């Protein structure tokens, strides 16, 4: 769910 | 550092937008030009962009790339864990190079007006046809000062910054929306579906010296490995490796 | 103060040689490779080279012309004045150059032959065909251990040794054998016979605003020097330049 997530768009 | 890093695009709009992006970027790679080397190597690479945008409309597929991705970003909105912060930011420089790349003029056309390269495109399809008995208005353009020369390429560049934005972002976008999932092919066989994918990514190791050759089908596809050494080199039984369809 | 050297060959022949001269010339000219930029400015120098080889007969031309500038240095043999050192120092150098080319097998043999140039030569006549998915081969090749790239590069060099000796002393000789000398064009127009000559060489200031226009046939030759300025500059009445019939 959290790592579903492109890295460049997962911050804080 | 340890890997080698290939591209391959699943349909014919993404392989345009590779061969632009690479066109461009070889653009400034020698700068300045000072030698008739370096001119030969400026003026073939816009020749090459002038011939491809000639075959169609870049401008309307890539303005169609823009707002696909605009619609793909806001997506991403309200899952836990998403610097939406970030989001917003890249939905507006969309928006920005949209615009920008709507209000410019036809992409190259001030490059296909410019006297000179027109002179210069004429005589690249001659194998030695380029030397300065043959380009002596190049070869006065080459003696110039420095300065003037920077000039007019900073400009020739400069005109494609309209389509230079958006390329990089669509392809920027793209490249990062999909993860590298570890694969293994063995006796140098891989076979997988792609679904709505435009771009193949695979990082090979760089002492394996191999390289994929893949053969395109419908959404799926087949990689065939081979050595860059046919004489020499190895295809092992077992191949681990990194792919990606973005 | 600023002089503009312009080369025009009197024939086929010459017109030949001037152009293998470049490219030749080219292939040491951004060496160590490195990237794509470095490698393909190599690959293409080398193929338009291997163009040259198959559409005409330079080995032989070249042969003949090592056999002419042999005989007329031989003239100068006994004449005082002459240092006699000097000339059978040249003559020896021209009959080792001819002969080591004479032993050497087909010009451009060892190049053709080659597994790599092969490869890259044939992805030459496609605007975009020179990227990493067009040409995975040449990808690999730019991440090998440098000695290796340096070893191919070099024996690659070397297997036009025998053409490149022999090319270069030709042309040496050529250019000595007639010296640079004043003359005065009126309108923009010159207009003399060449009789016995392969090349002219022009020397015209840089602040001229005027290219050279150089036509030839048969046994005479045209110089028409243009302005710059696309005829909105002016053609002076007397321009004084250097020209020399070699």
């Amino acid at each position: 769910d959290y790592l579903d997530i492109p890295a460049f768009l997962r911050k804080q | 550092q340890t890997q080698v890093l290939f591209e391959h695009p699943l349909n014919e709009k993404m392989r345009t937008w590779l061969r632009i992006e690479f066109l461009i970027q070889q653009l400034t790679v020698n700068l300045p030009i000072v030698d008739h080397a370096g001119a030969l190597h400026f003026f073939r690479n816009v020749s090459e962009l002038l011939d491809v945008f000639e075959r169609g409309e870049v401008r309307t597929e890539l303005l169609k790339e823009l707002d696909r991705q605009q619609r793909k970003l806001q997506t991403w909105i309200g899952v836990p864990g998403v610097d939406q912060s970030r989001i917003e930011a890249l939905i507006q420089q969309l928006k920005a190079a949209g615009s920008v790349l709507i209000s410019a003029p036809r992409i190259g056309q001030f490059l296909r007006e410019d006297r000179l390269i027109a002179l210069v495109r004429q005589r690249l399809s001659i194998p030695g046809g380029c030397c300065s008995f043959d380009l002596p208005t190049l070869h006065i353009w080459l003696h110039l000062p420095q300065a003037q020369r920077d000039s007019q390429v900073e400009t020739w560049i400069a005109s494609l910054n309209p389509l230079t934005q958006a390329l990089t972002m669509v392809l920027d976008l793209i490249r990062q929306s999909a993860p590298f999932r570890k694969q293994t092919s063995l006796n140098g066989f891989y076979q997988d579906n792609g679904g709505d994918a435009d771009l193949l990514r695979l990082n090979l190791s760089l002492d394996s010296q191999l390289y994929p050759q893949i053969s395109g089908h419908k959404s799926r596809f087949a990689i065939r490995f081979m050595p860059l050494d046919s004489e020499n080199g190895q295809v092992p039984e077992r191949l681990d490796f990194e792919l990606a369809c973005c």
